[PDB]
């Protein structure tokens, strides 16, 4: 069950897909406030 | 540059008013940010001021007075 079949190597894309998520939701929050008839304006 | 676009503008449609209009403007954003302090949505804070501006401008037009007043003009000379 343990030590056989294949071992996970190259681990960094697992960590670089967690990277872009969470940047691609942070800049997703700021836009989530001006969801519906109640989101404000963005002045840029 | 919002009251000072709005102060340019002023000069444009009537003229005069460019120091009512400024004072005015930001007293209703003072006032409006302890309404905010409230957890009060600005659509609610603006439709406020909306509902009362409509009823403000037909106020005005019940108190208005004519120029006719007395025999004389006696209205340009104190327009002025
Ligand atoms: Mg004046």
């Amino acid at each position: 069950v343990p030590s056989n079949a294949t071992f996970k190597n190259k681990e960094k894309p697992q960590e670089v897909r967690k990277a872009n998520i969470i940047a691609a939701r942070s800049v997703a929050d700021a836009i989530r406030t001006s969801l519906g008839p109640k989101g404000m304006d963005k002045m840029i | 540059k919002i009251l000072v676009e709005l102060a340019q503008q002023q000069d444009r449609e009537i003229g005069d008013g460019t120091t009512s209009v400024v004072i005015i403007a930001s007293e209703l954003l003072k006032r409006a940010n302890e309404l905010v302090k409230n957890k009060i949505h600005p659509t609610t804070i603006i439709t406020g001021f909306r509902v009362a501006l409509r009823e403000a401008i037909r106020f005005i037009n019940e108190v208005l007075s004519t120029s006719v007043d007395t025999l004389g003009k006696e209205t340009l000379i104190n327009i002025a």
